[PDB]
């Protein structure tokens, strides 16, 4: 059960773009479309649930 | 006397000070210092006078024949090189 | 493609020529399909389907009740400052199941021959080993309290405030089955423990902080993996 | 260099210098005295246990042999 | 200004309520009108000069937990068990407009806006309920202007200050200060360790009466009346030359706190310590120098209102003291307790001036008239009692 | 069995005493060469949200 949960959570985390590694145009475009705080909080809650 | 109640009522003793309450918290503590009894390894910061006195002490009280020989040879070498190099006289 | 391209395709070209008719026919056959699923699904799929349909029926009838009534307490009167309020100084669980000494302890066999020596007893229920605990040397330890069965905190709930805080444990005061279990610090159901209540803001009549209070375990930690307790206020 | 490392480590924790040899040990008396001090601190218990940790091949069993004499 | 003498005898005992009386207040303009709300789903108006019933206010389907007069005295608000607040005309006894609906659970406390802060030709009323919400109602329209939410427990007490501030003490161990105009949270104090039963303001006595005073006259126009009410509020809340409302909060953790949100922010002025049980009621003196607290430890305590220092304690009761009420001259306090008795205490001497028996069951609601002629009591005996000298 | 002492505070301590104890203990763990005496009988239990707010404001 925990292997299935960890595999799916890692697939969610490792596939979504990381804003700290994007070009400033792409990062700020994601910030315009999406609240970057909300994006990072959602992915951090995913990682917290995994751990 | 073999009965074991959950709580034991304290018994008042006449002529003695009253005991502290059961909820009293004692914050007094005593501390002891851990010390490592080992000399400095390099023995280079010490001056020639302290080297003289230490090697004399090891020459007198050492349990190793070779160590006593080396200490006596060293103090003899310093006394031969300079008779003024005698802090203890 | 970029952006709302399937929506743009539907705008510029439409859908399949039978799409609305097939959607209507499927919605019409939905009742027959639901009855066929209710009468022909088997096993765990059938049980989950039945539970989910029961939930839908409850939600639906609640919706009917709400839409029908869209247009429409203690026995003795008490003032507003006496609302939500509640001798014999009894604990919430005055009696639990007694635990035998095989259910508490199992026999740890030691030696190298075919006939082993079985003087070591391992505690099977969770324990609170206490503060600044160092394990006894192996030649002299009889009662093994394993590291994975040691608990240092408990989910303690306040009966009046109706809030649950995770509080540290200070000592085990009484295990009702055996005084030896209390001496070993075994956490079982109905065990009185002492907890640090500094996080609840309990204060005496002058200002001293009350940081130690009794609580009682209300769950089975060996079956639930957690220690749940109720404050004795 | 050994004395400098002893200074750096004694900023953090009580440290001893050691040559773990059965025939020719160094620091054995200081380590015995330190363990005696810790026994004086924990005299209420019947005995104290001193566990040796570290990387492989640092000299844990050799230190035990040097302290034991055998 | 004037001396209020201690009441010593029963004036009139009036029956009429079929259930225990839960709340009572005198009218702000005069002591002739007394409004009680009981568990018989009704409120009642009493003419105390003749000791007679006047109006029987019906319409609630639950116990009327709270009655509250308007500061100008032209309205009476009743909050009940049935999640409703109703506004009534006290000179005629008929309900004004419809009932105020929107609360989900039991409505416990009411607070009228001060008369010098009314705007848009209407009055505003804050209702605190068990559903962790405080709703602000426009009296003339019956519509909710703001909903203050954020508490994790039932809001047991609400006060409306003279600077458009909402003080709410709740069962989630917190007291909150809200902006009345914008409906936003300003301050959140969480220093208490248990339920906050009651809060009191340093200007509560003048905010209850607005422009009404000992002169018994009314200013000719509305702006003069509002200026007089504002002047009285500023005189009562003047601390070191600056207006600053002081808030005392009593809790079930045996303690009280004194707050000055204007000058100290979230830091309390002092913690009032000494009660051996839960503190039920707390109230400032009208002159603003003393604080009286009634506890569940059979005692009342007096504190200095500037630093929270204990002065004296009043112990005559054998059952928990439920309410305390000051006199207008700040010399006497009447305490109504569970032991079926009222006791009038002289606070300058610290002694029992008068004892008032006569209630056969527990006493729930005690009030003193603003002009100090009468003391009203009600409880589980279902009959209201008036006390005079 | 029912007992009145189950519903009482078992350990209480005053503000100044607790503050002095905490200050002295912190000064004690400042020095790594000092070890306590009878630490098992000392009250050592006394010594030892931006994401939530943002999600609460904007779901």
């Amino acid at each position: 059960t925990q292997e299935t949960c960890s595999e799916k959570f890692g697939a969610i985390i490792s596939s979504f773009p990381v804003l700290s590694d994007q070009h400033p145009f792409h990062r700020d475009l994601m910030n315009i479309l999406y609240d970057a705080d909300h994006f990072k909080v959602a992915l951090g809650q995913i990682s917290t649930a995994k751990n | 006397k073999e009965k074991q109640k959950d709580f034991q009522k304290p018994k008042l003793k006449v002529g003695k000070p009253k005991q502290k309450p059961s909820n009293f918290t004692d914050t007094s503590f005593k501390t002891k210092s851990i010390v490592v009894n080992q000399q400095t390894l390099t023995t280079e910061g010490l001056d020639s006078a302290e080297l003289f006195k230490q090697n004399l002490t090891l020459a007198v009280n050492a349990k190793s024949d070779n160590q006593r020989r080396d200490a006596l040879a060293y103090v003899t070498n310093q006394l031969s090189a300079n008779p003024a190099n005698n802090p203890v006289g | 493609p970029q952006n709302e391209y399937i929506e743009r395709h539907r705008k510029l070209h439409g859908r399949r020529l039978d799409a609305e008719e097939r959607a209507r026919k499927k919605a019409a056959r939905e009742g027959h399909k639901n009855s066929e699923n209710a009468q022909n699904l088997r096993g765990l799929r059938a049980k989950l389907y039945a539970k989910q349909r029961h939930a839908q029926k409850i939600q639906m009838r609640k919706a009917i009740k709400q839409h029908e009534e869209r247009n429409v307490e203690p026995s003795d009167p008490i003032p507003s400052y006496l609302l939500d309020r509640a001798a014999r100084f009894s604990v919430p669980i005055p009696k639990v199941r007694g635990i035998s000494e095989e259910e508490m302890f199992k026999v740890v066999k030691t030696g190298k021959k075919t006939h082993k020596k079985g003087w070591k007893r391992i505690v099977t229920k969770p324990t609170f080993v206490g503060p600044d605990f160092t394990r006894r040397p192996v030649k002299y330890e009889r009662f093994i309290r394993p590291m994975g069965l040691r608990y240092k905190k408990a989910n303690v709930t306040h009966p009046t405030l109706n809030v649950t805080v995770q509080l540290p444990i200070l000592s085990v005061k009484k295990n009702p089955s055996n005084p030896l279990y209390t001496q070993l610090g075994v956490l079982t159901k109905g065990t009185i423990i002492e907890v640090n209540v500094s996080d609840l803001g309990i204060v005496t009549a002058s200002g001293k902080i009350a940081w130690g209070r009794y609580a009682q375990i209300t769950n089975n930690p060996e079956n639930d993996g957690c220690v749940n307790a109720v404050l004795l206020v | 260099q050994a004395a400098a490392w002893i200074r750096i480590l004694q900023k953090d924790h009580p440290t001893c210098a050691m040559r773990a040899s059965i025939t020719n040990p160094f620091g054995r008396g200081s380590l015995i005295d330190l363990l005696r001090q810790f026994s004086v601190l924990h005299k209420d218990r019947k005995q104290i246990s001193v566990g040796l940790i570290g990387y492989p091949n640092v000299g844990k069993s050799s230190i035990i042999n040097a302290l034991r004499g055998k | 200004i004037f001396k209020v003498h201690a009441v010593s005898r029963l004036a009139h005992r009036i029956p009429g309520h079929g259930q225990p009386i839960l709340s009572c207040q005198f009218s702000p303009v005069s002591s002739s009108r007394l409004a009680t709300g009981s568990g018989d789903n009704t409120a009642r108006i009493w003419d105390t000069d003749s000791g007679t019933p006047k109006f029987t206010l019906k319409g609630h389907t639950g116990w009327v937990l709270g009655v509250s007069w308007s500061p100008d005295g032209k309205y009476l608000a009743t909050c009940s068990m049935d999640t409703t607040v109703r506004v009534w005309d006290p000179e005629s006894g008929k309900q004004v407009n419809q009932e105020f609906r929107g609360h989900a659970k039991w409505v416990l406390a009411l607070a009228w806006q001060p008369y010098h802060l009314w705007r848009d030709g209407t009055a505003r009323l804050a209702s605190a309920s068990k559903d962790c919400t405080v709703r602000i109602w426009l009296v003339n329209t019956g519509r909710t202007e703001h909903v203050l939410s954020g508490h994790k427990g039932s809001v047991s007490c609400v006060k409306w200050g003279g600077t458009d501030l909402i003080y709410t003490g709740s069962h989630d161990r917190s007291v909150r200060v809200w902006d009345a105009v914008k409906g936003t949270l300003v301050h959140n104090f969480t220093a208490h360790g248990h339920w906050v039963n009651h809060i009191a303001l340093s200007s509560d006595h003048v905010l209850r009466t607005a422009y009404h005073d000992h002169t018994k006259e009314v200013p000719g126009t509305e702006e003069e009346r509002r200026a007089k009410a504002k002047e009285r509020f500023e005189k009562a809340a003047k601390i070191k030359g600056k207006v600053a409302e002081r808030l005392v909060s009593a809790s079930d953790d045996f303690t009280m706190y004194l707050w000055d949100p204007t000058n100290n922010g979230s830091k309390p002025v002092a913690r009032l310590l000494g009660h051996q049980n839960k503190v039920n009621h707390v109230q400032f003196s009208p002159d603003g120098t003393l604080i009286a607290s009634a506890g569940w430890d059979n005692s009342t305590k007096l504190w200095n209102a500037r630093d929270g220092k204990f002065i004296k304690n009043l112990r005559g009761h054998v059952a928990p003291v439920y309410q305390c009420a000051w006199s207008a001259d700040s010399r006497l306090v009447v305490t109504g307790s569970k032991d079926c008795t009222l006791k009038v205490w002289n606070v300058r001497t610290g002694k029992l001036a008068m004892d008032l028996p006569g209630h056969e069951d527990e006493v729930y609601a005690v009030d003193w008239a603003a002009d100090g002629e009468l003391v009203a009591s009600g409880g589980k005996d279902k009959a209201v009692r008036t006390w005079r000298n | 069995e029912p007992n009145r002492k189950w519903f009482t505070n078992t350990r209480v301590i005053s503000q100044d005493t607790l503050q002095s104890f905490r200050e002295a203990m912190a000064e004690k763990q400042k020095d790594p060469y000092t070890v306590l005496l009878k630490s098992n009988k000392l009250p050592m239990s006394l010594i030892r949200h931006q994401a939530k707010m943002t999600i609460e404001r904007e779901p």
